[PDB]
């Protein structure tokens, strides 16, 4: 009753607020909200760290313009949040962390603009790389941290065996990983369609073969953003609209204190 | 000693069996399950998703993204079919390869209800009427709205609700159809066509794509496990 | 029971209720039936899900593996009088493809062994008939660096001896995981890099690796001495997941395997060319 | 048992 | 320690409810056979997996 | 009990009641007895018709096929180091003319492999024991190309593997067909004709048959690499149809087979000469 | 591990055993019946059909439509036999491809009552009275009417009843006759007469067919299954 | 789940009813043996299959 | 003589207790099977053989 | 049932019971858990000694 | 005869499995147990016991 | 026994 | 019979 709506919402988690007026209802990835690891399926003994507000709140990730030639976009998490305030200082001074998500995506345009973008949160998301070498992708160049990676067309095979880039080469309609990116709608998702919605807000438990795991050594979702329908506007060829992605971490908590974990990112 | 004697099927080996074995790690310690989320039962929730169909295999739009994408206009010939394709779930080479087209080719055989459901990816500012059809099999494949027409159909409406549903009608002879190719398990027509047009204002873009999705209806079902033609490996 | 929902039967409609529309990009499918478009007569439905279940969908074993061991006069250069296997879903593309339709499982395994054997050569008289020894070594153990060394005592490995002729042999594994189910997709690293390190190869790993040796090997010889004449024999390995729970769905592989990893490399085209308005 |  | 199941009889002789019989021989349960008898779910928690879940005849978006 | 009935004592008669009259245009058949014409006595009737059931006059396995199969070297020419049968029972006479008596069928069916072998050659020393593999490849799945292609793997296709000398190999099939029974006659098409058609070959079908590959096949072939000898094996297919029903009397088929439809062709003359006042 | 003991019979096949054997397609979804006309429940409701018998197998009427032909005439032979048949029903060529005759050739034992129908095909305005006869084995073949007459018979007078029927009861001395020739279980003899004679006015046919059936009475019945002559094949 | 029914003894030695026991041991009634006690049905469908059925004393044509 | 017991079911099928089956066919108990059901004991004799037994929070030494 | 003893909720210590100091001179292995001398959380232990049976 | 039919795995031998076997030497009469001091139920007790590391294993 |  |  009132005046209440599927596309009007308000989150809140910590000190931070987000508010919608267009959005498009909004999902919880298999059903399952995130929580915290209960007893009876616990695994280190010692007594966990909860930061709760200080980790759990939304943080923005620097913004990504699409335009007519996007080919699409992906993050990793905890990957993504790496450098993130005190949610990456915790991932960094612990052995082990887990976390569950509420991803919020952000684009809006005009009535008079016109493209879709597919929003997809993967389990395990493992992608393809440069090479006639197999798994050979580098640590440092599979995590761009909060940067994020992008698409490709095609596959260009890192030629240069002599001096190697052991980078990934996502190809778009492949999902990056060798199968058809139709598919992929059977992951949690949402979709942004500019004549109806601005934005998309996916929830996403803690998944794992495994209750706790180590944050650093392991991404657990993939954020896939890829252009379904591309960008159009009035009659002009190069339009550019900006993509923003905000996440917050949930249910945070962490075992295995020590000193802090510093990777090479070089 | 107990007397027996051995009938025939002794000693064979059948991969399709079912039988106890020796465990050959006995006492083993095993890790017990947690609530991972996602668990799945069985292999037709899958078929039951919503997965987006190839339906543009054109020489340049195929294995490309543009394969997605069927472009609708304010220009288009209003005669002309949108799109035409056939009801074979598992073998027309648009639906084989779906999340539904690939669960029915590792079956023989299938039966049930499929739904297509067509999104609008145009701008707000835009309207227009489509009048989409499924044929039952026996007839001339239909290439006019008026021969379209008369079969089942469903006329979707653009609008603030983005998307429309056709369910395609578990209609057939046989009680199971084959997932293969087949004139006499065959499962009739699809096909696509302006009731009006699209129509834009100035200022709007006058072209735009159709993005179509393809699940089944809760009374479908597989049978006859068999080895997919989807995957191979060389000597 | 287990029979599919029975169609109601339905009739006219003009209405606001509006089944036909929906907004996919809610992330969701629409629920329709047949009745919420079309006029429906009442069948009673009798088809039934039983052969598309998990277990349904696994239970049949499959060939993962063809290890070739020789039985021959142990001469001083490389020979194949005993051969190892790293047990894995992955040398071959039909259940490995099957088993990641899915990112978690967890299940019982069931090993089934067809072993064959031929001659090699035209003529040195014949052979008696062999016994061969499938001995599992488990990530720590000694491995055999020769045919009939003292590891294959097998004191606490598991082995079979299997007689040639008979029955194929068959033992059965229980899930035997470090973690609460097995990951058929790794999104990670065994080591990560510090910035501390010594040389940066110190903390380098391959991309999706997981545990080094994952779930040891299989050893296998011709217990038999040799015979004057050269004997060839094949061990087939068939694979069977029993008990079985699967998590996470996953879109089926598209394009050719290249490797252990989720790495392509060609026939990156599978689609088919068809008309936009064909038939 | 089942003694028809 | 027999368990005694029934049958799902498809095509019937010109003879009701049929039986089978199942006996454990082994003590680790890795060294059973599959019982078949399995249950199903719920296709939603990938179908709909919507924090407001909505009736099919009422607007998807509202 | 099953027993035929009894005789009853039956005497003399002068009435208005006249069984022995009738008139067979109705299309009936006289429901008459010994009793209805003649004097008879009473006869406590102990015979039964047992054995004539339609369980008991199919309950035999009968031979419908005989594959040959090759294992020796792989050379560049067509050879047979593997076969594959169209499953049917048309490819013999005699259990197709028991089935064919009847319209429509529906059972399940046991299979039964004799397999047998021989030397090919007078000499080049010998072979050790071969096992067979009998893979089921129902229609849509990848047939094999080569004798050890990777179609073999068998991970959803049923298979049997067979070791020579063991008991003949057994297995069995439930009731497989698209519709409710199986039909022995099917008096149509696949396909019409349409008067819109392009060429008039797109509407064209071979008369009496229904799908193109009907139940699919069975690919046989022998798992053991090429002893230097030649051995040569044929596979007998020994088919039962059990727990079965039938629908549709039909006059059994008096002039030789031409194939898998009713075709004839010559030997058209069934019956011997035979005086008509001759006993 | 059960001590047992291997009897004889161990490891054979007999093509005429009843033993479970692993399924080869497990759990498949089988399509259920439907109650189509015309079920059949034993070999033996076949044999109680009415078939029409192949009664002239003459040279040049055989293996034509003129073999189901008996002619009558009003101007035939009254001393002698309109036809005579020996009781073999599935050996003697005349009965051994009736749909009785059939069945049985796939049995080695018959026993049991058979009955002959008779059916005047001339016109209405025809009159007749015929004698059809059997005679049980062991003496001369009937040549006459005259010693036709003294064995079981039947009186047929042609009239509005188109059709007689004549029971030949179960006779013999074994209590189960066989299906192939042999003097030592042989059946008898089938003979037919003119009791009176085909009588018409003018402008009406002197001649006309008489077409004959026969069919086994509910106390027949059949024993050891075998394979039958009646069919073959080629190298 | 053992089954126990009687034999239709035919030669009986110098010794009533006899019977034999039968088990299932497969899931799939299509794995099952054959039963072979089979009811059996009147032939009036076929010998018969009159509108008006009448009885064998009394004239076929009225 | 048939003895019933309970197997540990570890990966579990979707489908409780099941229960496996054991007979001695033999006279002798060595040539009998494992049991494989076993009782567990205190380290105490190894780990604490001690005449005056101490609580670990209070000093070892006193 | 033959599953390991489970690890209990510890907290703080500011005490004079002193779990952590021994002396291994009495010929006695000290009975330390987590719990004696590090902060531990609740967990329902199922890991068991099966296979180490003799 | 009870009608049997021989399964996969048949006359294999698994070094890991557990089956009775006949009898070497029937009806011994066998030496009966004494309450022996230091019995052990369990590999892990031993593992239990603290034993001395060799902390300083230089050169 | 456990009929189910 | 003997349950445990
Ligand atoms: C990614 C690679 O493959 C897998 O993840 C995967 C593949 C196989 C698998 O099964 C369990 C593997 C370990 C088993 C393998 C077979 N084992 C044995 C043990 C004894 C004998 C004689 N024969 N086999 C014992 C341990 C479990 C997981
Ligand atoms: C007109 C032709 O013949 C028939 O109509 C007819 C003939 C046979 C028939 O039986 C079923 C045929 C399909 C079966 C054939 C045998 N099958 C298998 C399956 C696995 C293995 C290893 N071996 N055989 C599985 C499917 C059903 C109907
Ligand atoms: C429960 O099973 C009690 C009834 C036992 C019936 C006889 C079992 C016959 C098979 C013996 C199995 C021994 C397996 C190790
Ligand atoms: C009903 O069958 C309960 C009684 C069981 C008696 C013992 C059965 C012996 C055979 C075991 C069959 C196992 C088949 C898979
Ligand atoms: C206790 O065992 C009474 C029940 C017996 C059930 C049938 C046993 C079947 C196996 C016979 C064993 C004979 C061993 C020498």
């Amino acid at each position: 009753a009132c005046g209440y709506s599927d596309r009007v919402l308000q989150l809140t988690l910590g000190n931070s607020t987000i508010t919608t007026q267009e959005a498009a209802n909004s999902v919880v990835a298999y059903g399952r909200w995130p929580e915290f690891i209960r007893d009876d399926e616990a695994n280190p003994v010692d007594q966990p760290t909860e930061p709760d507000v200080a980790t759990c709140r939304f943080y923005t990730l620097d913004t990504v313009m699409w335009g007519k030639e996007s080919k699409g976009w992906w993050w990793k998490l905890p990957d993504a949040l790496r450098d993130m305030g005190l949610f990456g200082q915790n991932m960094y001074y612990h052995y082990l962390g887990r976390s569950g998500y509420t991803v919020h995506v952000q684009c809006n345009a005009s009535k008079f603009h016109q493209g879709a973008l597919g929003v997809f949160a993967i389990p395990e998301y493992c992608l393809a790389g440069d090479s006639d070498k197999q798994r050979y992708t580098s640590y440092a160049n599979a995590n761009p941290g909060e940067r994020g990676g992008k698409f490709y067309s095609q596959f260009n095979k890192d030629n240069a065996v002599t001096s190697p880039k052991r980078e990934f080469c996502p190809v778009d309609y492949l999902l990056g990983c060798g199968v058809l990116l139709g598919n992929a709608f059977v992951y949690p998702h949402q979709i942004i369609n500019l004549r109806t919605n601005n934005s998309a807000t996916i929830v996403l438990p803690y998944v794992n073969a495994l209750a706790i795991d180590s944050m650093v050594k392991h991404n657990n979702w993939g954020i896939a953003i890829l252009p379904l329908s591309p960008l159009d506007f009035a009659q002009d060829s190069s339009v550019e609209i900006p993509i923003t992605v905000t996440i917050a971490p949930m249910c945070s908590e962490f075992n295995g204190l020590r000193n802090v974990t510093a990777p090479k990112f070089q | 000693g107990l007397p027996v004697l051995n009938t025939p099927g002794s000693n064979q080996y059948l991969t399709s069996d079912n039988h106890q074995s020796p465990c050959a790690i006995p006492e083993f310690d095993v890790t017990p399950p947690i609530d991972i989320p996602g668990e799945v039962k069985n292999m037709m929730e899958l078929a039951e998703i919503d997965t987006m169909i190839p339906l543009n295999l054109e020489s340049t739009k195929r294995n490309t993204m543009d394969m997605y994408r069927v472009t609708l206009s304010d220009s288009a010939d209003l005669s002309q079919p949108i799109l035409c394709l056939s009801l074979s779930p598992a073998f027309d080479p648009r639906l084989s390869h779906t999340m539904l087209g690939e669960v029915l080719n590792y079956y023989t055989h299938w039966a049930g209800s499929l739904k297509f459901t067509f999104l609008f990816c145009g701008s707000m500012m835009a309207t227009g009427k489509i009048l989409v059809a499924y044929a039952p099999p026996g007839a001339q494949p239909p290439t006019s709205r008026k021969e379209a027409m008369l079969g089942t159909h469903v006329i979707w409406d653009l609008g603030l609700q983005s998307s429309c549903t056709m369910v395609v009608p578990w209609i057939s002879n046989v009680t199971y159809r084959q997932t293969t190719q087949d004139s006499f398990t065959e499962g009739g027509y699809i096909s696509m066509f302006y009731q009006t047009r699209i129509v834009v204002p100035l200022s709007t873009p006058k072209s735009m794509s159709m993005l179509g999705f393809v699940s089944a209806c809760n009374d479908f079902s597989v049978r006859l496990l068999r080895d997919t033609t989807h995957i191979s490996q060389s000597a | 029971q287990d029979s599919l929902p029975d169609t109601k039967a339905s009739g006219p409609a003009h209405s606001k209720e509006v089944p036909a529309l929906t907004a996919v990009e809610t992330g969701a499918t629409n629920p329709l039936a047949p009745s919420d478009t079309v006029q429906t007569r009442h069948v009673v439905q009798r088809r039934s899900r039983s052969e598309s279940t998990i277990e349904s969908f696994f239970a049949r074993g499959a060939c993962v593996a063809i290890i070739e061991v020789d039985n021959e006069q142990p001469t001083t250069r490389a020979q194949k009088l005993f051969a190892m296997w790293r047990i894995t879903y992955k040398d071959t593309v039909q259940l490995r493809r099957k088993l990641e339709f899915f990112t978690y499982s967890r299940f019982d395994m069931e090993f089934t062994f067809v072993v064959t054997a031929n001659f090699t050569n035209a003529n040195n008289g014949h052979a008696l008939n062999q016994v061969y020894q499938i001995m599992y070594i488990p990530p720590g153990a000694p491995t055999p660096k020769s045919w009939d060394d003292y590891t294959w005592q097998t004191s606490s490995n598991p082995s079979i001896f299997y007689t040639y002729g008979a029955a194929p042999a068959r033992i059965s594994v229980p899930y035997v995981g470090l973690a609460n189910a097995y990951s058929h997709f790794y999104d990670g690293f065994a080591k990560v890099p510090l910035k501390t390190d010594a040389n940066d190869q110190i903390g380098d790993s391959l991309y999706s690796a997981m545990t080094v040796d994952d779930f040891g090997v299989l050893a296998v010889r011709v217990v038999n001495d040799h015979n004057p004449t050269k004997v060839t024999s094949k061990v087939r390995i068939y694979m069977k997941p029993k008990h079985v729970r699967v998590w996470c769905p996953r879109p089926p592989r598209a394009v050719p395997y290249y490797g252990p990893g989720v790495d392509y490399r060609n026939n990156l085209d599978p689609l088919s060319e068809k008309g936009l308005t064909t038939y | 048992i089942s003694e028809v | 320690g027999a368990q005694v199941s029934s049958q799902k009889v498809g095509a019937h002789e010109n003879s009701s409810t049929i039986n089978y019989t199942t006996i454990n021989y082994y003590k680790d349960s890795a060294s059973n056979a599959a019982s078949k008898q399995d249950y199903s779910q719920d296709p939603s928690k990938f179908t709909e997996p919507l924090k407001d879940v909505l009736i099919k005849t009422a607007p998807a978006l509202n």
